[PDB]
């Protein structure tokens, strides 16, 4: 790919 | 002739081949990419100003090196340019002063791609620079190889167009919030544009990037990509239209969505690829 996007999150309960 | 690099670091000159580094700065321009302006990375000058003339030329049969060896283009020597791989000697420069000049040089290359990249690590090989060196009075007339190696981690753009980050992070608020992602695309010239998410997926729908968060991940929820409010399912290409010489927003913004099964607490991680086409 030309760009690699790294996408964090988080569920919280 | 006697030449040393940006920083002040000495190039011992003829006899064996010299491995010089310099800072390079790629970019598209207009027909052609940058790889490597030369020209503010090394510097030479003439210890015997007042009695001799140096002239240098850059032979036939330099050429990329390492991961850019596939690949052709120009070089710009002393104003004009000229294929690379060269395949004629160029004109001389001359160096008559004492005062440190630059040495002319850019290298191009072709485009291929339309928004490609390839990775040069610092301390790998760019260029192989065959130079020669005569002067104003004597025979002497000597060849000598420079290798140019890269200073400094950079992408060089093998496309029309270049785009604002090759590796982009962003952090999602907690669940359920979404989050904008900051990444643009310009072109050197106008081009028309599209581009496709690349990854694995978790849903029926193609749409919702798998967790792959390492420790204490999440159950039952993925991430999944919008453009002003319509999904965006992997390998379906996006259209940009035309894009200019001004940086043009993917529109991207990334969501969580459910997979399927109840929702548990813990962290997401997804790894997603965009590719370009022109269309």
């Amino acid at each position: 790919a030309d760009v690699t996007i790294t996408v964090n999150g988080k569920v919280v309960a | 002739f006697a030449c040393k690099t940006a920083n002040g670091t000495a190039i011992p000159i003829g006899g064996g081949s010299a491995n010089v580094y310099v800072n390079l700065a790629p970019a598209v321009n207009v027909g052609q990419n940058l790889v490597v302006d030369l020209s503010t990375q090394i510097f030479c000058h003439n210890d015997y100003p007042e009695t001799i003339t140096d002239y240098v030329t850059l032979q036939r049969g330099s050429a990329y090196g390492g991961v850019l060896s596939s690949f052709s283009g120009t070089v710009k020597y002393n104003g004009s340019s000229y294929p690379f791989p060269t395949t004629s000697e160029t004109p001389r420069v001359v160096y008559n002063s004492r005062t440190d000049k630059p040495w002319p040089v850019a290298l191009y290359l072709t485009p291929v791609s339309s928004a490609g990249g390839v990775a040069i690590k610092a301390g790998s090989l760019i260029a192989v620079l065959i130079l020669r060196q005569t002067n104003n009075y004597n025979s002497d007339d000597f060849q000598f190889v420079w290798n140019i190696y890269a200073n400094n981690d950079v992408v060089v753009p093998t496309g029309g167009c270049d785009v604002s980050a090759r590796d982009v992070t962003v952090t999602l608020p907690d669940y359920p919030g979404s989050v904008p992602i900051p990444l643009t695309v310009y072109c050197a010239k106008s081009q028309n544009l599209g581009y496709y998410l690349s990854g694995t997926t978790a849903d029926a729908g193609n749409s919702i990037f798998t967790n792959t968060a390492s420790f204490s991940p999440a159950q039952g929820v993925g991430v999944q990509l919008t453009r002003n409010g319509t999904i965006i399912p992997a390998n379906n290409t996006v259209s940009l239209g035309a894009v200019g010489t001004s940086a043009v927003s993917l529109g991207l913004t990334a969501n969580y969505a459910r997979t399927g099964g109840q929702v548990t607490a813990g962290n997401v991680q997804s790894i997603i690829g965009v590719t370009f086409v022109y269309q």
